């Protein structure tokens, strides 16, 4: 997980691609695994208890399930969430051009994976937050509904919501994204 | 000791003292001593003070042209306020140091007191001259000054209000009367708001006094204030008459009664002065302030208390005599920071030495291992005698790492100090060369543009080549470019390396041409002549003739000229070389006559 | 407004943050500084006005400082000695771990030679020097693994791990040399130089993502972008020597160049947008996300926590 | 903050003269046990002895360090009419032994760097000899170039530190001879380029008492020059050059300061790096520092006791 | 049309500094005469390199002299072109 996330998301951002289309394929590919990792993570009362294993005499926190760490980095403003919102923003912009781009379908699938990542979060958001308050962990979490209105470092506004809406304009072309946005 | 003469050795900022012999031909002891004579600049907080002050100075100098008139005056007041703020911060930092280590607390406390003196004096002088407020506002600022520097009344009232029932404290009336002395009605009124409820008659009297304190004419236009003040004083006097001990004394004061202002002079001489003025003379004249202050001092120090040097300084400031103030301070303070900065500010105020003091200060800055950059900065601003001093000290700084040397050179270059640049470059190169490092030496030589050192370096390279058989650092030699023309020997080296490259990668013709060119120009030293001829030999030998007839004739001439100069194993090989050369040349000549 | 200036009493030569764990969403808070041009120089550790946590009397002058790991700091002295310090967080005490006293010394002559730059890829410490020497050590080895003697007659200024087991070194005559640590020979693989000029190169940095992008700085204050596979771009910037160039680790599109004229310029690729962050001489800088710290020769530490606000 | 440091000299016999280098880190200590020790300074102030060697049987008088541009070159004059040049090899090695002098060489002074490596030696016979090394790499070769007869027993020599091209090289020569009537014991010699030889320019007739030490002050971009003369009393002179050739430009001399506060014989006089503070020694065992104020009035600023403590 | 050629390639001089000398030449003798005088300019140029002390490496003098000649030619060309442009403008 660590390898996938770090390396492939970096390269998603800044790395030369001879073919322009190949920039999106990498993103979609790693995002799919992120989705399938988050889909099956059902919050349990033992996930929020952590143990420390003695590896080479250095007490290092153990590795919680992929879902715990795939969530705790989502309910804060980690560059995962920022890059996800930026990816939605880019998809909206490029789709607004209404042109035959390289990798248009790939972007559709990737942003669909992103919207599904979001929509799944909100339910397990309530569940995790509830459990979290009971386990006396030190980890801090802000619900997604206050984070969507956060200050975007690019536009210096809370314009995440406006970006989300614009997918509705493309309802005749990409109906799936339309449904997810409405939801 | 014991009649031994003490010799001295002036170093770069440090005097060495040694006890030499008895002068007469040689008390029995040993000689184990070697003192060093030279801590204002060593205190760390003071270094930060110096840094910030330097930036303030640079800012001021640049803004001198653009800002004018009243704007400029305000800017100057603000700059003064900034300097004092830094002083205060430094003072506060030293206080926590004294708290942490009480073993050095005494020294620290003394330094803190000196800093406070400088700061309070700074404030007084600055306000009187820079602010130059009119008759009224001047007294307002004097009242502020006293309140800010003398916070003794606050401490008393603090202890009062921290008592169990403040009204019954011994300090209470004292703090009330002090608040009234400092011209702060509101706090004294909040105080006597506490006792007013203790008793009924007390209540009545306190209410009366409170009303008067509220309706006291105060400056926030002049004649009007004056008449209201007169009326209020009349009312207070009437109240006193009707009443006729503590409120007695307070209204004694609200009129300005000289005795009661004397019997509780217990803060300082200047506090006494301020209280006296506020009450007796609400309108204050700047010109007669000196007389008023003298009288106040004489009254306060009625015993055998001799005027402190600080008191003298303050009196001189009241006499509007800047020169005397500076003189007094110079005796007391070795650190010239204060003096110089004050003179600078007053110079901008167009009132009147400045160059002299600044020069001394920046010269001390150049005697510190790390503070020498600020010295450069301050020396530059001095008009007539700055450059000479700067040049001297710059040339005489220790150079160790390439970083320090580079920084020194950059500083020099900006001020167009060519000679200083050259010396530094030469020193560095020499050291580098003594420790091998041929490449580094060459670069430094190139920078100083010195033909002699370049020649020397190029000569050493040729010697190494002869012994090893192969050139070292080939790449460095290939891209000299225009730096090659600095010296004749350097020029030779480059061309020889080029020939080497050429003939190796099948450019025999060009290489031979270059070689013959070099030989004819006589740039080469004589030992290289023979090598060049040996190289020319296989060039002739090759089946495809390289040298033309005329070129070989020129080589012949060179060989014959060399033979003459030579006169004025190896020989056998060279004669065989000569013969083969001749045979080939003749065959080529035949082929030319043929063609 | 963004920068908070705390004045210390020692000229600050190096400033470096403590590497933070990527998995945890923590924000870097602890940084380290090294001081030069003083009788008794030192290595300090600060926490974001910054409050100093711990410091140690460093023998000689601290030329280069790199953070090996969260608990180890590798410092290169001006006497050539390369030392490792172990930070005990529980007691806030810096302790000496391992040292190689004669890592760098001039050929034959007596006295010492300065160690200009170090680079670290745990557990490999490669240190260049004024002498031609590219000594390579190991975190636990008391001996020097490999010494490429007489690598460069001229003083080498900087070093960085291009790829792996390969190092790019700049020297005083303006040459960028590609070295290989596997080949047993003492000769450089390739030497990249500007045709005709010998302007010394002071700093060198490699793009965090793509390994073929290398940015260097000369005495002419010019940023030269190099492609080790194929100078692609020569950019006019400062009017004085560029001491250090650093790519932003998290978002490489940002670059920070410090010069002795006193200008911490910022280059934004995301038309390059150049702005002056600071109003004597800026020696070092370190950026990690939204936090940047730079140290000047005016004995001052400038720290910002809202760099991109 | 005047500090007191006690460095164990490790010297078996009385120390005579110590001299710092140009950059202030290396110093040579000659002693009566016929040994010259070189003490170097580390990063910490602590001084460490690096090299110790024996030099001459005769009593060594002065030790002069050359400019670092030419290398680590030393010079030592002695009673046995010799002037040795020393250089390290990487131990100090004698390169030459200048012995043209027929009498005890008393003082040795290196020429300013702009002229070259021109060692100057004055001897008791009354002849100042100015040698010159053609190549700095070979220091064994020294060719005498100029011999200046002064007609009086020379005691001290001092060059003119001025690097101005307008100011031709000048050397000052003193006379320790206790002459009952003969005055003018300080003579200034200027170099006339036309004759390519040194000729007398000015004789300070005011100095009628034995001259122990003379010292020029840095010019600091000024029209006139300053010469300090150590006799029975410290005297400071100002030689302003006249208007303007074929010969020496005559000078106008004025005595601007005369301090007999030592109440004894002044033996040594030396200026600081910028020529503002002059120091003087005496039989009283005190070193008095003299500094001028803004009104050009010289005043004593410091006195020292024998035990090392400063006079308060 | 206008046909200004290559800049100054100075061996032991500064290309930027020669511009001050160019302006000295550009002083108007009388009216519109930004040509100084070949006599003066030549003399000054010859005296400049003499002032530059040819000391140890005295083998570069022919090269130095060729450079003087090239500079003179370029200055003359500039002046001629300026005059031509002025005449064209008048016409």
């Amino acid at each position: 997980l660590q390898f996938l996330r770090d390396t492939v998301f970096l390269r998603y951002r800044t790395r030369a691609y001879r073919r322009a289309a190949e920039k999106w394929e990498v993103a979609e590919a790693v995002l799919d695994v992120f989705y399938k990792l988050l889909k099956d993570y059902e919050p349990q009362p033992e996930d929020f208890v952590d143990q420390y294993v003695e590896l080479q005499g250095e007490e290092r926190v153990a590795f919680k399930p992929p879902g715990f760490s795939l969530m705790h980095h989502l309910l804060n403003e980690s560059p995962m969430l920022e890059l996800c919102l930026s990816l939605m923003e880019e998809g909206v912009t490029q789709l607004d051009t209404y042109a035959p781009f390289p990798g248009k379908k790939h972007l559709e699938k990737a942003v669909a994976y992103c919207f599904m990542l979001l929509n799944l979060t909100l339910q397990k958001e309530n569940r995790f937050m509830d459990l979290l308050r009971e386990s006396h962990l030190s980890m801090i979490v802000t619900p997604l509904e206050q984070l969507l209105q956060g200050i975007n470092p690019r536009s210096k506004k809370a314009d995440n919501v406006v970006n989300i809406a614009r997918y509705l304009c493309h309802g005749n072309s990409n109906a799936e994204l339309a449904f997810e946005s409405a939801k | 000791q014991q009649n031994r003469h003490i010799g001295f050795s002036w170093g770069p900022g440090d005097l060495l003292l040694y006890e030499t012999l008895y002068q007469k031909q040689g008390t029995a002891a040993r000689c184990p001593f070697m003192y060093l004579v030279r801590e204002d600049i060593y205190s760390p907080v003071l270094r930060k003070l110096f840094n910030e002050s330097h930036s303030i100075f640079v800012g001021l100098q640049k803004s001198a042209e653009e800002a004018s008139g009243k704007s400029r005056k305000a800017q100057l007041v603000q700059v003064s306020r900034n300097y004092r703020s830094v002083l205060r911060a430094c003072m506060e930092e030293m206080h926590t140091l004294s708290e942490s280590t009480r073993e050095t607390a005494q020294k620290y406390i003394s330094q803190i007191s000196i800093l406070s003196a400088m700061e309070l004096s700074w404030n007084l002088c600055e306000i009187l001259f820079i602010e130059s407020a009119p008759a009224g506002p001047l007294l307002i600022l004097l009242l502020e000054w006293v309140r800010l520097h003398v916070c003794e009344v606050d401490n008393i009232v603090q202890d009062v209000l921290r008592s169990e029932k403040p009204t019954e404290h011994e300090k209470f009336w004292d703090g009330v009367t002090g608040y009234v002395l400092q011209g702060r009605m509101n706090e004294a009124r909040q105080l006597l708001a506490k006792e007013a409820s203790t008793s009924a008659s007390a209540r009545s009297m306190c209410r009366v006094l409170d009303d008067l304190l509220k309706k006291m004419p105060m400056l926030h236009t002049l004649t009007e204030f004056e008449l209201k003040w007169q009326h209020w004083r009349e009312e207070c006097e009437r109240h006193l008459q009707n009443g006729t001990v503590h409120m007695e004394a307070v209204c004694r004061v609200l009129l300005g009664d000289e005795e009661v202002l004397l019997e509780k002079r217990d803060t300082t001489w200047y506090h006494f002065l301020v209280s006296r003025l506020l009450f007796k003379h609400p309108t204050v004249k700047p010109t007669e302030l000196h007389f008023y202050a003298q009288s106040s001092l004489d009254m306060f120090l009625a015993g055998d208390s001799c005027p402190e040097p600080l008191d003298n300084i303050l009196l001189a400031a009241f006499e509007f005599d800047i020169h005397q103030v500076i003189k007094e301070f110079s005796i007391v303070s070795s650190n010239w920071w204060f003096v110089a900065h004050l003179t600078d500010l007053l110079d901008h105020c167009q009132l009147f030495m400045r160059e002299f003091l600044l020069l001394d200060y920046a010269s001390g800055l150049f005697s510190h291992h790390s503070l020498w950059q600020l010295g450069v900065d301050y020396f530059d601003y001095c008009p007539n005698l700055g450059r000479e001093y700067l040049k001297l000290h710059m040339e005489r700084i220790p150079l160790s790492t390439e970083k320090k040397a580079l920084k020194a050179l950059r500083i020099c270059e900006q001020r167009q100090m060519t000679e200083q640049v050259r010396s530094i470059c030469k020193t560095m190169a020499m050291q580098s060369l003594c420790n091998r490092r041929l490449g580094s030496a060459l670069s430094w030589s190139i920078r100083a543009k010195d033909a002699a050192f370049a020649t020397l370096i190029s000569d050493r390279f040729l010697k190494e080549y002869c012994e090893r058989g192969n050139f070292t650092d080939l790449d460095l030699i290939d891209n000299l470019g225009s730096a090659m023309l600095l010296s004749d020997r350097l020029t030779f080296l480059g061309k020889y390396r080029e020939f080497h490259r050429m003939y190796s990668q099948e450019q025999f013709s060009e290489a031979a041409s270059l070689l013959l060119s070099l030989m004819t120009a006589r740039i080469a030293p004589c030992s290289f002549w023979l090598t060049l001829l040996l190289d020319a030999l296989p060039l002739l030998e090759q089946k495809q003739v390289i040298f033309s007839a005329e070129q070989t004739y020129e080589l012949m001439r060179c060989l014959e000229d060399r033979m003459a100069a030579k006169l004025e194993q190896d020989s056998s090989i060279d004669n065989t070389k000569v013969e083969m050369l001749r045979l080939a040349l003749a065959r080529n000549l035949a082929r030319a006559i043929v063609t | 407004d963004k920068f908070a200036a705390k004045f210390v009493s020692h000229k600050i030569s190096r400033t470096r943050w403590r590497p933070v764990s990527a998995s945890s969403l923590q924000q870097p808070d602890v940084f380290a500084t090294g001081s030069w041009d003083n009788e008794e120089n030192k290595v300090c550790v600060w926490a974001t006005d910054p409050k100093q946590l711990c410091d140690i009397k460093h023998p000689g002058d601290v030329m280069d400082m790199q953070f090996l790991d969260k608990e180890r700091i590798v410092t290169g002295s001006s006497t050539g000695t390369v030392t490792i310090f172990r930070h005990h967080e529980n007691n806030q005490t810096l302790s000496v771990n391992q040292r190689w006293e004669q890592a760098h010394y001039h050929v034959g002559s007596n006295m010492r030679a300065p160690c200009t730059a170090i680079v670290c890829s745990s557990p490999e410490i490669v240190s260049v020097g004024e002498d031609g020497r590219i000594n390579c050590f190991r975190a636990e080895s008391r001996d020097v693994l490999r010494t490429i003697d007489d690598a460069d007659s001229s003083t080498m200024h900087g070093v960085t791990f291009l790829r792996t087991t390969e190092i790019l070194t700049v020297n005083s005559v303006g040459q960028l040399k590609l070295w290989d640590l596997r080949k047993q020979g003492n000769d450089p693989t390739q030497i990249f130089s500007v045709t005709g000029e010998r302007v010394p190169l002071h700093c060198v940095d490699r793009h965090p993502n793509q390994q073929h992008v290398v940015a260097t700085g000369g005495q002419d204050g010019m940023l030269c972008i190099w492609d080790v596979r194929h100078p692609m771009s020569l950019l006019n910037a400062h009017e004085a020597e560029m001491w250090e160039v650093h790519f932003h680790p998290s978002n490489p599109d940002h670059l920070f160049t410090c010069s002795e004229d006193g200008s911490l310029w910022h280059w934004d690729a995301s038309q390059l947008e150049i702005t002056n962050l600071l109003p004597l001489s800026v020696n070092s800088l370190d950026v990690l996300g939204q936090n940047l710290v730079c140290g000047t020769d005016a004995e001052a530490i400038y720290v910002t926590r809202r760099l991109f606000s | 903050m005047f500090v007191a440091r006690s460095i164990a000299a490790d010297h078996k016999d009385l120390i005579h003269d110590v001299s710092f280098d140009f950059h202030g880190r290396r110093m040579a200590t000659c002693s009566s046990d016929q040994s010259v020790k070189v003490w170097d300074k580390s990063e910490n102030v602590n001084w460490h002895c690096t090299a110790s060697w024996k030099t001459h049987s005769g009593s060594v008088w002065r030790v002069t360090w050359a400019h670092p541009e030419f290398g680590q070159v030393l010079a030592s004059c002695s009673f046995d009419r010799t002037a040795a040049v020393w250089e390290e090899i990487v131990h100090w090695v004698k390169r030459t032994t200048l012995v043209d002098s027929r009498t005890s060489v008393t003082d040795v002074k290196f020429a300013p760097k702009h002229m070259g490596l021109m060692l100057a030696t004055c001897s008791a016979d009354g002849v100042v000899r100015i040698y010159e090394a053609p190549d700095v790499m070979n220091l064994s070769q020294w060719s005498l170039q100029h011999e200046i007869s002064c007609k009086l027993s020379c005691s001290c020599i001092s060059w003119n530190p001025s690097s101005s091209r307008a100011h031709s090289p000048m050397i000052a020569v003193g006379s320790d001879d206790s002459s009952p009537n003969i005055m003018g014991k300080v003579q200034i010699y200027e170099y006339n380029e036309n004759t390519r030889k040194y000729a007398k320019a000015e004789t300070l007739m005011s100095v009628s008492d034995p001259v122990h030490d003379i010292a020029f002050a840095p010019n600091l971009g000024r029209s006139f020059h300053i010469l300090a003369v150590a006799t029975k009393d410290v005297r400071i002179f100002t030689m302003k050059p006249l208007r303007k050739s074929g010969g020496v430009t005559k000078f106008e001399n004025h005595t601007v300061a005369q301090f007999d506060n030592h109440n004894s014989q002044v033996w040594r006089v030396s200026w600081n790096i910028t020529g503002t503070v002059l120091a003087s020694s005496g039989d009283d065992g005190t070193v008095r520092l003299w500094k001028a104020n803004y009104m050009d009035n010289w005043k004593c600023i410091g006195v020292l006791k024998g035990d090392g403590n400063p006079v308060g | 049309s206008n046909e200004i050629p290559e800049p100054l390639q100075l061996d032991f001089f500064d290309r930027s500094q020669i511009e001050q000398v160019i302006a000295n030449c550009e002083h108007k003798n009388r009216r519109g005469q930004t040509v100084c005088n070949v006599k003066l300019l030549h003399r000054v140029l010859v005296a400049e390199v003499n002032a530059l002390q040819g000391m140890a490496a005295i083998g570069q003098r022919p090269l130095l002299m060729e450079e003087i000649n090239t500079i003179l030619q370029y200055v003359v060309e500039r002046n001629k072109l300026l005059q031509c442009l002025h005449a064209k403008r008048h016409a």
